């Protein structure tokens, strides 16, 4: 079983070398996404019940 | 040998400390002025029956009216959410399913169970007969998820510990994916379905490349097996439900977890996870026989969704938001809004 | 146009309807039971009278039909697959019983103790067949393994006062038997909340009744569970 | 007159037990779907019938006895009366369904679901709803129940009394028909239910008696006991007072018939104890 765990080490180097992102703008990317889009669905916003198809 | 086996813990080491050196703030500190969404009740609109046992697993059409379900009586029935009432009702060879597809194309269904056989079927014949398509085989173990990634070629997660890739035309693996210890029991698609994600039974959490077909990222948050995932509807972020009562929103380019959504008062296991339109629900079911509504920036509960009569096993938003499907054990199905 | 739109699906549902309510007589009709032991168990071997990664075998006694399940699952210690096994009328373990010392006993114990307290299983009766009962003979009279040896609680056991052994074998085979069927019922006793019971039972590859022993199993199990849902046991 | 209003509350309390109760148990089986069972509907004829009597028969025969005259005309003595027999027969039958559709349940288990369906249920409901209606309303809407001894003619050429006289013919009959038949079937069937019980607990015993009837008992009395109790000494002095005159007096009589009206007040204590009715009751109006 060397061969399996020659190839885990060579995985676990392979995602070492990633470029991260504070959670600041992480959290600002969502935030942003939620507000912007918040006025188009029924669920968040009760809607009127002529565009309500089920009722 | 071991010495190389060491250089590795060194590695792990280096993402931890890469890892802990960009939580600058957590989410809640960012967010705390905004205004709560308030309370929101749901009421039934709909109830569906017809089935004669426990139902597993359901998917939304693309065109937000036809939905599809599986029961152990080994039947797949498709329903018309607006009028309630059925369409086409397929027996099926082998009595156990526990997952089923809806093509985008709304040409297409799968579904598999206990045999490691994953089925295709074609609705629309010239006879206006279903009929089985395609039988795929290959795995070792009961499958839990698939989903159609095209009109030609459906990914595939089995109990084996194992994700493929598969070709409907010919039927032989294209891409197997593993790494995986625990068993694999769900599995959720990008919107523009380059890559994926996969929820294993040893707590772990990987992120795919369907391309390449390597793992890229892990997350190890949970302590417990994982039942559901999904991704936020903007593509960066996904979260998951386990048996410990506990959700958590994890984050590709930040590489860790953001928020964690649990109670003191409830203490069972979750089953699904479904987000809304604009993200800001997030829809969970659990072994409590009712569902749960959180909210995603906040972390605080916003309603409750109550009616059923044993647990549920399924939960479905459809594409426009409109309105959201749950399953139960209780041979029943309901639309809320 | 929509009011005759609306005529063709009122046509389809009639027919779905009609084909559903004559296959629920059909499902209502059959019991379906499931088939569960460990690795050497003599499951394959058991099958083969009743004939006379799935495999069902499907049959009839006294114009019923029963249909049984057989998953393999092999290697698989953890088993997040049990929870679809729910609504079965029984379930059937198998286990050897001459395996006290090749501790494999031990092990089909311990899955038995898993198996009876899961969370999903906590109103299903098992049936146990305690398989070659002739090599467990064999190995006691004039053998040199000594169970006390393997199992320490055998020293300060005794032959129980309502037993009924069958004709012309000795003692020592009946002790060692009905210590290893209480070995189960304690277990099965210990929890058992009124909702669930055992049904041990002796069988060997040649025995040709066990079918008739399942029908009166399963029998009994539907009186109590209507007795008992009546408030009257 | 004090009497006469303490009898008033009672006979009032006595109408709003018939009635809470039976439409507690309607609402109860029509609000929750986990209840629609086949057994079930058997509770809701039962239900009907007794609310059915209570609604329409006890609070007139109520205000006729405080009055001491009856204020209506002939037509409505007549449809009174047969009301009142449609009740009483009709609410008999569906206990002896009732323990006929347990014994079937619990002494030939591998075919209870082949022999009752859905539609089994009601196609019996309605022979019971029929067979009752043939005794209480076409002996009475007809002539035939009355009696010509001098005494009866008065009462009935008079539009200010409505009493009850009958020749042997018609109480025979329908005493026969809705008491005396639906007797020895329950007695037979709860016996063979007991024997049942008691063979289990014995093959219990025997099994694992080491390691580890009186419930069977309780119920089976308790069942047996309020409905004998209830009806048993009126469909006696009902043949009683025919069969030979000046034996009982009116007084007796009435007092005998409204104690038997008294067990449409028990059933739903008796046949909605189950701990899924127990739920739905704490759901609504708790
Ligand atoms: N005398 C006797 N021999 C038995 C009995 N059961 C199994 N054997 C023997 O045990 C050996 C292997 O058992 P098999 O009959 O192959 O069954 P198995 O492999 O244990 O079956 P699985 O439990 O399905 O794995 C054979 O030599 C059988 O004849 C039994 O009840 N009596
Ligand atoms: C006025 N009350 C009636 C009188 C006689 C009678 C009753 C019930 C059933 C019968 O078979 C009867 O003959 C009583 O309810």
């Amino acid at each position: 079983s060397i061969a399996q765990a020659r190839k885990l080490v060579e995985q676990l180097k392979m995602e070492a070398n990633i470029d991260r992102i504070k959670v600041s703008k992480a959290a600002a990317d969502l935030m942003a996404y939620c507000e912007a889009h918040a006025k188009e669905d029924p669920l968040l916003t009760p809607v009127p019940a002529s565009e309500n198809p089920f009722r | 040998l071991d010495q190389l086996r060491q250089e590795a813990e060194q590695l792990k080491n280096q993402i931890r400390d890469a890892r802990k050196a960009c939580a600058d703030a957590t989410l809640s500190q960012i967010t705390n002025n905004i205004d709560p969404v308030g309370r929101i009740q749901m009421r039934t609109r709909r109830t569906l029956r017809g089935h004669l046992a426990k139902i597993y697993a359901m998917h939304w059409g693309t065109d937000s009216r036809l939905l599809v379900s599986a029961s152990q009586d080994g039947k797949l029935i498709i329903w018309d959410s607006y009028t309630t009432n059925k369409v086409h009702a397929i027996p099926l060879r082998s009595s156990w399913v526990m997952t089923c597809a809806y093509a985008p194309s709304g040409n297409y269904v799968a579904c598999g169970g206990l045999d490691n056989i994953c089925s295709i079927y074609n609705l629309k014949t010239r006879e206006g007969n279903v009929r089985v398509s395609r039988e795929l085989a290959g795995h070792t173990g009961y499958l839990s998820c698939c989903r159609f990634l095209d009109d030609n070629q459906i990914v595939t997660s089995s109990g084996d510990t194992t994700c493929a890739l598969w070709d409907i035309e010919t039927g032989q693996q294209t891409t197997t994916f593993t790494g995986h210890t625990g068993d694999v029991m769900s599995l959720s698609l990008a919107p523009d379905t380059r890559l994926f994600v996969s929820g294993a039974c040893d707590a772990s959490a990987k992120l795919w490349d369907v391309r390449e077909g390597m793992c890229r990222q892990t997350f190890t948050g949970h302590e417990s097996d994982i039942n559901a995932i999904c991704f936020f509807p903007n593509g960066n972020a996904f979260a998951t439900g386990s048996d410990d009562a506990t959700c958590r929103l994890f984050d590709l380019r930040a590489d860790q977890e953001l928020m964690t959504y649990s109670h003191d008062n409830i203490i069972c296991g979750i089953t699904s996870v479904s987000f809304s339109k604009s993200g800001r629900l997030l829809l969970a079911g659990y072994d409590d026989f009712n569902c749960n509504v959180w909210d995603a920036l906040k972390a605080d509960r916003a309603g409750v969704l109550a009616g059923h009569d044993n647990r549920v096993s399924c939960l479905g938003v459809t594409d426009d938001g409109m309105a959201v499907a749950t399953g139960s054990w209780d041979s029943f199905l309901k639309i809320w809004n | 146009d929509q009011r005759n739109e609306e005529k063709a699906q009122r046509e389809a549902n009639k027919k779905i309807e009609k084909q559903l309510q004559k296959d629920k007589q059909v499902y209502r009709a059959t019991h379906r039971l499931l088939l569960l032991g460990a690795g050497e168990s003599g499951k394959s071997t058991i099958v083969k009278q009743m004939r006379i990664g799935i495999f069902e075998t499907k049959f009839q006694v006294d114009k019923v039909n029963f249909h049984m399940f057989d998953v393999g699952g092999q290697r698989d210690e953890r088993r997040k697959w049990i929870q679809c096994f729910n609504d079965v009328t029984a379930i059937i373990f198998v286990v050897a019983s001459s395996s006290y010392n090749m501790n494999r006993l031990q092990e089909a114990l311990n899955l038995f103790k898993s198996i009876w307290n899961n969370r999903w299983l906590r109103t299903i009766s098992v049936i146990l067949f305690l398989n070659k009962q002739d090599l467990l003979a064999e190995k006691v009279l004039a053998g040199k393994s000594k169970i006390e040896d393997y199992f320490p609680e055998f020293a300060r056991y005794t032959t129980p006062e309502d037993a009924t052994p069958e004709p012309g074998e000795d003692p020592r085979v009946t002790r060692a038997k009905y210590f290893i069927r209480d070995e189960f019922l304690r277990i099965s006793t210990a929890s058992g909340d009124g909702r669930h019971y055992c049904y041990p039972h002796f069988t060997c590859a040649v025995d040709t009744e066990n079918i008739r022993r399942v029908f009166n199993d399963c029998r009994d199990i539907i009186q109590r569970m209507h007795l008992r849902q009546y408030e009257l046991l | 007159e004090v009497w006469v209003v303490g009898m008033g509350i009672v006979m009032s309390l006595i109408v709003l037990a018939i009635v809470f109760g039976n439409v507690l148990v309607i609402t109860a089986i029509a609000k929750f779907e986990r209840l629609q069972t086949v057994t079930n509907y058997f509770i809701t004829s039962l239900a009907c019938a007794d609310l059915v009597m209570g609604l329409a028969v006890v609070p007139f025969g109520a205000a006729h006895i405080l009055t001491k005259t009856w204020t209506f005309g002939n037509f409505w003595c007549e449809f009174w009366t047969s009301i009142d027999v449609l009740c009483v027969t009709a609410s008999i039958e569906t206990l002896c369904v009732i323990a006929v559709d347990r014994y079937f349940a619990i002494t030939s288990p591998f075919k209870y679901q082949s022999l009752l369906t859905k539609n089994k249920a009601r196609v019996i409901i309605l022979m019971v709803w029929i067979v009752s209606g043939l005794t209480s309303f076409l002996p009475i809407q007809m002539h035939w129940y009355r009696a010509t001894h001098q005494e009866a003619i008065n009462c009935y050429a008079e539009e200010t009394c409505c009493d009850f006289f009958t020749n042997q013919a018609y109480a025979i009959a329908s005493s026969i028909v809705s008491f005396y038949v639906p007797l020895v079937i329950m007695v037979f069937v709860y016996s063979r239910v007991f024997q049942e019980a008691k063979r289990q607990l014995q093959k219990i015993d025997k099994s694992e008696g080491r390691f580890h009837e009186h419930k069977a008992l309780k119920t089976l009395g308790i069942i047996m006991g309020t409905f004998t109790l209830c009806w048993l000494p009126f469909f006696i002095v009902n043949i009683v007072h025919v069969i030979q005159d000046n034996l009982i007096r009116k007084e007796v009589y009435i007092l005998l018939n409204w104690i038997g009206y008294v067990n449409s007040g028990f059933n739903p204590l008796i046949y909605c104890r189950s701990p899924d009715f127990r739920i739905a009751f704490q759901e609504l109006l708790c």
